[PDB]
Order: structure tokens, then C-alpha cells, then sequence
């Protein structure tokens, strides 16, 4: 039922600036910390960062926290993510996906983009 | 709790009586739909009071003073009692429980009374 | 042998589970002013009752959200829209001398005001984080949450603190208090006692740290949850208070302007001009600090410790947020969470802080408040209890914790954490030798 | 009233029987918060009626009769009864409470049955 | 039922107390107005499970233990029983209720223990 | 007038005839059919009962 | 928008079709004629 779109990407050319986003379907927009995290060609997965998408709260990979940045628009249910100054390696696929938090905890990942 | 809740019915006095158990123990579990836990609470307590008001609140079955008139159900009921179920009986002696009903209190009173009085001489 | 079964009633035997619980108000305040009546809790300590506790996993804070916004709900329910001030305002912001801070200034506009065939011009002041740019001339402008939202006034008779509210459970429940002095949120205690209602939490409003709560019996205590290392939230509870003063200093004029609902606006500000600032005790402060962080690296066995201001997000969580009674504040707390660490009045710090009239209600987004302007030079003063930290993951061999804490609930969670409520089993049966005469 | 509510819990079970009385007295005292008021009368009215099933309503301690089985809890509480609170023996015994109830209410059925049944040769 | 509801005061508590079946009866019967309900019902209920921990909930009028002394009404009132019309009586002994409830209570307390102990060695 | 009260704009949709009273004159003046007479609701999509 | 977001219709995708249903033809043919086995058994004698 629910559904995670993206939009964005295709051909980038080296040293730009680009701009992905996913468009949260209705479940609500408040209850569930998003991740994003991507996946190299012939590589394991890993994460970049998580955005809060009630208070706007990012949190970065230590190795990113130059480079990232995560930002929300809480009334159109939509998310954002810029990058800066792609490099040769960053060529791959960028995932969003629905996290699912108790009280006072983040558990893993249920519905991906 | 809840089986065979009115399958007594049909059946003898006596062996329909066996059930009651059953029945007595029913006072269970939009925002307007409250009110139907007070009106069962209602019913309960009112017919619990009634029962403790003729001194009869301890038992499910129990015996009285006032004894049988020729007057209300003018009826031979000990032989009819086997083969008839409780819904004819109830329509029977609806024209006079109302009537029964004073004399059972004012029974217990007196009881009471004279217990009391008996009690004085302690 | 010849046990015969028996009963007992009026069992001390009980059991967890939900229910809904009283308020109660104080005698005099300003549903929630006259009642629930103000009561008088005692409290016993029980010998040997040995209960579990769970801070986390408790009911009745999400009663008390729920109850909070209820309340708020009620009483702003009167209150006049401000619907018909959603027009187009043309306004260029260059009058008093002391135009940059503010920039919005006499701003202009029209309303339909006495009678349905008029329209009128009128202008008054906002604080430009209450304003948005259209496009083109730049004087063109738009209150910022009237595109997506109905904005409300807050009634101005009806000004509302932090009043002081016990809950009182029902006739069949009684409510648990641990009265242990290190009790980290979970696990057992030892030295339960019983209470008819809690003691009087008042229903505070802030982030990144508390401003009026209780204080811990030890020292500074850290709790959290303990299911994963991955946390949303560490709450630090103080043991030793510390005063926090803020001020307003500039001198404030109302305007009234009718729909006949008076809608009341800023008017030509009285007085110099400063920005409104906090004051802390400079070496309480991180002697504070330096407290929590050995409570802190405990948790934690051999790795740094370290603070910096929290990055992105809303300004109710990149600033501490308050409220001086009808005003509302955003602390740009850079410089008090900026130490570093590794395995008494004197030298008082001050901090830049912002105010803004136009506030997304706290809980959550999608309905407006505004807030009318408090004429005069305001102060206020708290003394803080706590702070709201949350630890920012994958970097390898170097810890860091930032101030966050914008979820409102969170709040009341730190201050919950005493009670448990019990449904009461009063019926219990057991064997014994002795059987009913006939 | 309200006093010690639950310190009987610790003690023996006989000392904590002491202050039965002190936990039976409590039925006491936004508009929506009307229900709690109903909710406290449900719970005291189903467990009065259940001892009036049981035939125990008019005492705080009574006997039955269905004797105690091997089966249920094969304890010998009554060295341990000087030891452990309530708590532990209702978490015991909680597996079998069902089990018992039916028994006690068709006991409390044939204690009626054979006394109306002496009665009848009044 | 509705016939006197009041009228046995004036008259002496003795001639009083046959009526107490009349007043004991009455439970009876904008949405706002609900609560009444609830009110009359808490009423009854309370009082009746005083009733119950006085181990009176059986009887109109019963007997228990301890006595007046000099101490509470230093009166001597079975001439003025004659006299009283209950109201001053309830004036003066208001002072006092509130004292005797728990001796009353823990007298109850008291035989039901010597019982259960009397029972003890059946 | 969409958000700006200042501001009125114009738009165009569909709708079936069965949903369209016209008025007199030309019979390109057209009137929603219960506006009239009651205030219309729009359905809450969401809900979908 | 009005911030309540009405819904209209778009301009329509496709060929146009009126819409319709189906139905079994004998199925109904012959449901009709039990329910008028049934319906002339109340009233006596006309069609
Ligand atoms: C009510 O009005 C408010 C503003 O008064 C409005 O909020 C604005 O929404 C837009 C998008 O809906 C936000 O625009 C983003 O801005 C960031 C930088 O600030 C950009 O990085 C984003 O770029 C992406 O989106 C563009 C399309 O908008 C793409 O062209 C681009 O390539 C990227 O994909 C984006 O532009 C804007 O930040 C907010 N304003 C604020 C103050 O937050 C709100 O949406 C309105 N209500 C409704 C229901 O729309
Ligand atoms: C808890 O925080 C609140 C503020 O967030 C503190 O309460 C405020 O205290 C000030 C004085 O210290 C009060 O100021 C006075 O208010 C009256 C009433 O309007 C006014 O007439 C006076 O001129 C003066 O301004 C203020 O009202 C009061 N409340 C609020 C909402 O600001 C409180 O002191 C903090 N707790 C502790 C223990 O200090
Ligand atoms: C809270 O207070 C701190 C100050 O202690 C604020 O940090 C300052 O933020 C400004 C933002 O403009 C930083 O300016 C930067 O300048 C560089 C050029 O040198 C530019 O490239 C950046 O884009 C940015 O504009 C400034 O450096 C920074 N100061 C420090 C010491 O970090 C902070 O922004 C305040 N936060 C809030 C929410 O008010
Ligand atoms: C409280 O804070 C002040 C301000 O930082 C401390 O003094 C400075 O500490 C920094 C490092 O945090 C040093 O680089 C400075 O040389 C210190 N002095 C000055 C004048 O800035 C102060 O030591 C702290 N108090 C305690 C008790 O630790
Ligand atoms: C100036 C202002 O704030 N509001 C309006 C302005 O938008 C409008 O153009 C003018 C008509 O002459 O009336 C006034
Ligand atoms: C007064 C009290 O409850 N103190 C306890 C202590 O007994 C216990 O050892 C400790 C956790 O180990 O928590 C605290
Ligand atoms: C710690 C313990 O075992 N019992 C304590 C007791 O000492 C203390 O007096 C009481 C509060 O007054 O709280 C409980
Ligand atoms: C923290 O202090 C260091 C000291 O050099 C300074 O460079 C840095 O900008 C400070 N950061 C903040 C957020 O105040
Ligand atoms: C079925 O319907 C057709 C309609 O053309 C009708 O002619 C035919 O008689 C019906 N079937 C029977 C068995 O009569
Ligand atoms: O987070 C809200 C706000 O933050 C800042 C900018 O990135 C804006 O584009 C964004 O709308």
C-alpha cells in the first residue's frame, strides 16, 4: 500500500551539483525516520545519512558530512537530498526507504524506493 | 460466559431451574452508545435490590410467607408444573406479581420485626 | 489432603494495564480552570515490594500529549481567525532607524474592517521570520503559513502558563512511584511506594533542554533506552539546578485592528533598540558540562566526548526554544555546546536570541497560532533541569552529542518516568482444610 | 479513606488478610472523563455478583466445597504460606482460577438444590 | 412506587422504622442531564457496601458490637426515642459517626477471623 | 481567488451535463446543479468509505 | 487549491467508451421466469 516514489537522476557530469527527492505516499509523514542509502556497481550497500522528516533533523555518514545534505518540505510529504561535486566513484543507485522507530529507538528498514 | 444463555426455556420448572447460574452471571464488558452500560448496570442493581428488599438477595431460589390464594392464578399448577415452559407461566401471573410483589416486603418486616423484638430480650 | 478450596476479597494482588486517568487542577487558575479538585496526596513506602519499571514503554504519557492538545484545542476554539488578513502586503520596511532586525514596518495592507462595502488601508509590524517573499518587486509579501493553513489569535484574556496538574487514578487502579534514587528508567525497584495522584508536573514547552522540572536525588542522571546503541534521544536529568535569565529590553506598543473581532498587531516600537539576549552563570555552566561528561563516558568506555550546536532542521530545534509568557524565543546556543573532552557567578556568558509572532503549533504542523505582541520590555527567569541530547552515529573513534529534543512528547517523558499504574486483582482464592456446613 | 491501600503486600498471607477491608472500602468519588466513574462500579458490581455466585458474597473469607487436586498448583503452600505474597501464589494459581470458578458455581448449585429439595418437606 | 417518602418523620424512630422498606426502594428511572444516573446509582452502591463491611448488607436493621459510653452522646435518649424524630438525634450524633464506622468495621473484622479460625479445625 | 484574496484567476475542468443546470439567455451560462439550493461537499479521498 | 485541495477531472486518456454493464442472458432469463413461478403463486389467476 505504501508507496515510495523518486524522481531525478539519470546523467550528471563530473564536478556538478544534483538534486534527487522522493515523494512519501500516504501513511504519515511524521511516524517514520527515512534513510537514504545507496549501492555502487558491484559493491555492497551502505548509508549516507537519516532525515527526520517531522523536525528536519539530518545525521551524516562521517566520511559525506562535507558533501551531503538532507532537507524536507512537511506539506507536500516530500524529501530531498544534495550532493556536491559528484566524483568518479559516487556512479550508482540511490535508494530511499521508510524506517520503522519505537519510542526511543530505530529498528531497520521495512519498504524500500 | 456465555452458552446455551436461554436454552433452558421449554423445558420443566425444575430442570430449567438448574440453569440459572447461567443467566444471573450476564453483566458483562459513536462515543453516544455508553448509555447501555448503565442501563444494564440499571437493571441489575434494580432487580438485585428487589430481591433484598423480600430477604431474598442470597439465594437464587428461596420460600416466603403469604401463602397461595384461590384469588391471582386461580390455577392447578404441581402437575402442570413438569410440562409447561417458563414464557406461558410468566404471562399467567403477570396480572398479579405486581400485587405479590407488597406483600413479600411487607413480609419481610414483619419478619425482622419480630426477629428484632426477639432480639430486644438479649 | 482434604484441602477444601476458599476464597479471599480485598486481595493486595495486582496487574499492568491501561486506563484513563484524572486531571486535577489547583485551587486558582486564570474542563481545566475550576476542575478536577485539588488534592491532597499521601504516600507510603511498602515493605518488601519488589515491581518492575519502564519509562519508555508507559501509557500514560501518551495521555498526557493527548490531554495537552485536547486542552489547547478548547481553548483556542474561541479565539478569532485571521482568515481576511491573508491579502497581499506591499511593504518596504525603512522607516525607524533601527530598520534591519525587524523589516517589517509601517506594514502595509487591506482589510474590509466596519462595513462589507469598504476597504481600507492600514499597516503595522512583523518580525521577517513571520514573512515570506513573493516573487518579483520584493515588496510583495505573504504571511508564511497562510498559503497551507488557517492562523488563529491566541485570546489574549485567556494567557496560559504552566500551571501545575496531578493525575489521579480511578476507583480499581492505583498508580506505582519508585522511590529509588539511581533509577536509570528501567529494570526493577526495590522501594516501591503508592500514591492517590502524582505530585503537581507542570506541562513545560521547550527544546533542547527543560526549563522548570523537577531535580534527580543523586548525581546528574542519564537515561535512555537500551534496546539498540542506535538511539533517538538521551535524556540527562540535572541534579544541581541552574539559573538561565532572558530579557526583551525594547518597549513594545499594541494596535488594535477590527474584523468586530479586534485583532491586535506590533505599533511603533518605544525606546533604543537591542536584541533580545539570555544570560548564564559562566562557571556553572561547564562545571556542568564537565559532570555530565564523566557520567556520560561512562556509558561509553574509552572513547572522546565532544559538543557542537545542532545542524540543520527547523528553528525549534537548531536553537533553544522558550516562552517569557506571551512571547515566544530562539537562542542561537552556539557557544554553550562547544567543548571538547578526552579520556561562582563570575565571567556571565550572554547569547543572541530571536523572537517570532507566527508559531506551527509544537506537536505537529498544519494548523498556525499567532501569538499578539506583549506591550513593554519583558524578562523571565527559569533554572534549567535537564538537557536533550542525541548522538550523531558513524564516525568511527570519536563520539559527538548535539542538542535535539524537538519532539514535544519527549518532554513529558523525561518527567513521567516516576509512576506506574496497576489494575487491582482483588479476588484470589487458595486451599485450605476446612469446608462449608451444610 | 485511604490508608496503607497496598501495604499488606510482603507480609504473610493470614497478616495481609488482616486488612481486607481496607482494599474492599474502594468505591469512591474535561466531560469526557465521565466513564472511569462506570468503569470502577463494572468492576466492583462483576466481582460482588461472582461471590454471590459463588455463595460468598456476605463474607470477606469463606469455604467451598471441590476439594484441593494434586493437579493445579502440586504445592505444600502451607509452609511456604509464611513466606511469599500474594503476587507470587496469584501468578501460581492464575492457570487454574478458571478452572476452579466453574466448580465452585455448580457446588454452589447443589448446596441450593439439596436445601430446597429439605425444604420441601416442610 | 411512590407513597410517603418522608412522611415517618415527625413520629417516633420506633413507629419511623416500619417505613424504611419505602425510602430503601427508591433507585429509580439534554444529554447532558446523564449523569444523574451515575450519581444515584454511586449513592446506593456506597452505602450499601458499607452496609456489607458492617456485615449488614442482609438487613434493614441488625446488631453489633461496642458500646455508647459517657464518652460520644452522654445522653440517655430511649425516653426521648419517643421524642426524637430521628434529625436532632442525627444532628447530635453527627460528631460521632465518623468514629464509630471503623470500630464497626474492625468488630466485623474481628468475627469473621474468630470464625474462620472456629472453622480452622473442622 | 485561490490563495491571495486580491486575486482572482482563471481555471477550466470537466463535468458531465448531469452535473450542469443552465441559465437563461446563452446557453454557455451554465450553474452548479445544487448550488442553489445546499452547499456541496466534496468527498475526503482519503477516507474512502 | 482553495489550502483545501479540491479535485476536478483531467483532460480524458484514450477512445471514448460509454459505460456499461453484463449479464448473463440466460441466467437471468430463466431467474426471471422461477420469480414469476413464484410471484403468480400469491396472486390466483392473472398474468
Ligand atoms: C506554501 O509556501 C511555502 C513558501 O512560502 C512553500 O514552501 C516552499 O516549497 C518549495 C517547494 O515546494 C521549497 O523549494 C525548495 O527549496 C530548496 C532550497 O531552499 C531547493 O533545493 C528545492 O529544489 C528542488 O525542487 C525544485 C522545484 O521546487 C527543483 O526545481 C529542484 O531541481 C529541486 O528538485 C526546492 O526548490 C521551498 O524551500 C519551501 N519554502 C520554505 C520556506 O520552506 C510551501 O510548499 C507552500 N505550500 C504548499 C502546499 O505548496
Ligand atoms: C518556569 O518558567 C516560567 C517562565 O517560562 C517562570 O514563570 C514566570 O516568572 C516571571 C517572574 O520570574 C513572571 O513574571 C511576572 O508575571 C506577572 C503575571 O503576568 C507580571 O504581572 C509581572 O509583571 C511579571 O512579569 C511570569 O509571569 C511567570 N510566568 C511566565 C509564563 O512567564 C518560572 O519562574 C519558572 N520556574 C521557576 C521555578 O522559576
Ligand atoms: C548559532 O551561532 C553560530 C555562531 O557561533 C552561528 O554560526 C555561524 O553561522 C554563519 C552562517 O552564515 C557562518 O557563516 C559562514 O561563513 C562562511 C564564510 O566564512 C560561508 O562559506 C558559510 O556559508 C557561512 O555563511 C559562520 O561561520 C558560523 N560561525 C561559526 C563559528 O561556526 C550559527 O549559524 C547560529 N545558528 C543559528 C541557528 O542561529
Ligand atoms: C568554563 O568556560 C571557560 C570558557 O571556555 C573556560 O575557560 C577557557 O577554556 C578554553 C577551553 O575550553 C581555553 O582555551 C581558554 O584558555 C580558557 N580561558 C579563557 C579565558 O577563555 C573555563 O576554564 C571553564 N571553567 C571550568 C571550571 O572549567
Ligand atoms: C498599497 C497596499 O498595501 N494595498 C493596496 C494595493 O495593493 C492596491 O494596488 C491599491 C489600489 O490603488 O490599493 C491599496
Ligand atoms: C535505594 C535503592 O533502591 N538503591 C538501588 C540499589 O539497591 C541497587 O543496587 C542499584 C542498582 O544496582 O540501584 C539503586
Ligand atoms: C530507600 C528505602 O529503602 N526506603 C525509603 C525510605 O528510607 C525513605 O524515608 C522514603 C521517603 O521518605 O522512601 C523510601
Ligand atoms: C568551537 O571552538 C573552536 C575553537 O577554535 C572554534 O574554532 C569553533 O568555531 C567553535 N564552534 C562553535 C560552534 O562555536
Ligand atoms: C430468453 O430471452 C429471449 C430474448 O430474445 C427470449 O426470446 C427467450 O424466449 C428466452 N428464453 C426462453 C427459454 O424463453
Ligand atoms: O527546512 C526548511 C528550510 O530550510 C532551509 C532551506 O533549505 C529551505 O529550502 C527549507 O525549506
Amino acid at each position: 500500500q505504501v508507496r515510495l516514489a523518486q524522481y531525478g537522476g539519470g546523467v550528471k557530469r563530473l564536478g556538478a551539483t544534483m538534486t534527487l527527492s522522493c515523494v512519501a505516499s500516504g501513511y504519515t509523514f511524521n511516524d517514520y525516520y527515512i534513510h537514504w542509502v545507496r549501492q555502487a556497481p558491484g559493491q555492497g550497500f551502505e548509508l549516507l545519512g537519516y532525515i527526520d522528516p517531522a523536525n528536519g533533523r539530518p545525521d551524516y555518514a562521517g566520511a559525506l558530512r562535507e558533501r551531503l545534505s538532507f532537507y524536507r518540505d512537511k506539506s507536500m510529504e516530500t524529501l530531498y537530498m544534495d550532493l556536491r561535486s559528484l566524483r568518479y566513484d559516487d556512479t550508482a543507485m540511490y535508494y530511499c526507504v521508510r524506517n520503522v522507530g519505537t519510542a526511543g529507538s530505530l529498528l531497520h528498514y521495512d519498504h524500500w524506493g | 460466559v456465555f452458552l446455551g444463555f436461554l436454552g433452558a426455556a421449554g423445558s420443566t420448572m425444575g430442570a430449567a431451574s438448574m440453569t440459572l447460574t447461567v443467566q444471573a452471571r450476564n453483566l458483562l464488558s459513536g462515543i453516544k452508545q455508553l448509555q447501555a452500560r448503565v442501563l444494564a448496570v440499571e437493571r441489575y442493581l434494580r432487580d438485585q435490590q428487589l430481591l433484598g428488599i423480600w430477604g431474598c438477595s442470597g439465594k437464587l431460589i428461596c420460600c416466603t410467607n403469604v401463602p397461595w390464594n384461590s384469588s391471582w392464578s386461580n390455577r392447578n399448577l404441581s402437575e402442570i408444573w413438569d410440562n409447561m415452559t417458563w414464557l406461558q407461566w410468566d404471562k399467567e401471573i403477570s396480572n398479579y406479581t405486581q400485587i405479590i410483589y407488597g406483600l413479600l416486603e411487607e413480609s419481610q418486616n414483619q419478619q425482622e420485626k419480630n426477629e428484632q423484638d426477639l432480639l430486644a430480650l438479649d | 489432603e482434604n484441602l477444601w478450596v476458599t476464597v479471599y476479597y480485598g486481595v493486595p494482588v495486582w496487574k499492568e494495564a491501561k486506563t484513563t486517568l484524572f486531571c486535577a487542577s489547583d485551587a486558582k487558575a486564570y474542563t481545566h480552570a475550576c476542575v478536577p479538585t485539588d488534592p491532597n496526596p499521601q504516600e507510603m513506602v511498602l515493605k518488601n515490594v519488589t515491581e518492575n519499571f519502564n519509562m519508555w514503554k508507559n501509557d500514560m504519557v501518551d495521555q498526557m500529549h493527548e490531554d495537552v492538545i485536547s486542552l489547547w484545542d478548547q481553548s483556542l476554539k474561541p479565539c478569532v481567525k485571521l482568515t481576511p488578513l491573508c491579502v497581499t502586503l506591499n511593504c518596504t520596511n525603512a522607516t525607524a532607524s533601527n530598520s534591519s532586525i525587524i523589516e517589517g514596518m509601517k506594514c502595509s495592507f487591506n482589510i474590509t474592517t466596519e462595513l462589507r462595502d469598504k476597504r481600507e488601508k492600514k499597516n503595522a509590524l512583523f518580525y521577517k521570520l513571520d514573512i515570506v517573499q513573493l516573487d518579483g518587486n520584493s515588496s510583495q509579501y505573504r504571511l508564511i503559513n497562510c498559503n497551507t493553513s488557517v492562523i488563529t489569535q491566541a485570546c489574549p484574556k485567556v494567557s496560559f502558563d504552566p500551571i501545575p496538574i496531578h493525575y489521579c487514578a480511578p476507583a480499581g487502579y492505583a498508580i506505582l512511584k519508585c522511590n529509588n534514587k539511581t533509577f536509570t528508567g528501567t529494570g526493577p525497584c526495590n522501594n516501591v511506594s503508592t500514591v492517590q495522584c502524582t505530585h503537581g508536573i507542570k506541562p513545560v514547552v521547550s527544546t533542547q533542554l527543560l526549563l522548570n522540572g523537577s531535580l534527580a536525588e543523586g548525581e546528574i542522571i542519564i537515561r535512555s533506552e537500551n534496546i539498540t546503541k542506535n538511539v533517538k534521544t538521551i535524556i540527562v536529568h540535572l541534579n544541581e539546578s541552574v539559573k538561565i535569565e532572558c530579557t526583551r529590553p525594547n518597549n513594545k506598543t499594541r494596535t488594535s485592528i477590527r474584523i468586530g473581532q479586534w485583532f491586535y498587531a506590533t505599533g511603533q516600537v518605544i525606546g533604543d533598540i537591542r536584541e533580545a539576549y539570555c544570560n548564564i552563570n559562566e562557571s556553572k555552566w561547564n562545571e556542568t558540562l564537565q559532570r555530565v561528561s564523566k557520567k556520560l563516558k561512562e556509558y561509553f568506555p574509552h572513547k572522546n566526548i565532544t559538543f557542537q550546536p545542532s545542524s540543520g532542521g527547523d528553528l525549534e530545534i537548531t536553537t533553544h526554544s522558550f516562552n517569557c509568557g506571551g512571547e515566544f524565543f530562539y537562542c542561537n546556543t552556539s557557544s554553550l555546546f562547544n567543548r571538547t573532552y578526552m579520556a561562582n557567578s563570575t565571567r556571565t556568558i550572554t547569547i543572541h536570541c530571536r523572537i517570532k509572532q507566527i508559531i506551527n503549533m509544537w506537536q505537529e504542523v498544519g494548523r498556525a497560532m499567532y501569538a499578539p505582541p506583549i506591550a513593554g520590555n519583558i524578562t523571565c527567569i527559569s533554572n534549567i533541569t535537564g538537557l536533550l541530547l542525541t548522538r550523531d552515529g558513524g564516525k568511527n573513534n570519536t563520539e559527538t552529542f548535539r542538542p535535539g529534543g524537538g519532539n514535544m512528547k519527549d518532554n513529558w517523558r523525561s518527567e513521567l518516568y516516576k509512576y506506574k499504574v496497576v489494575k487491582i486483582e482483588p479476588l484470589g482464592v487458595a486451599p485450605t482444610r476446612c469446608k462449608r456446613r451444610v
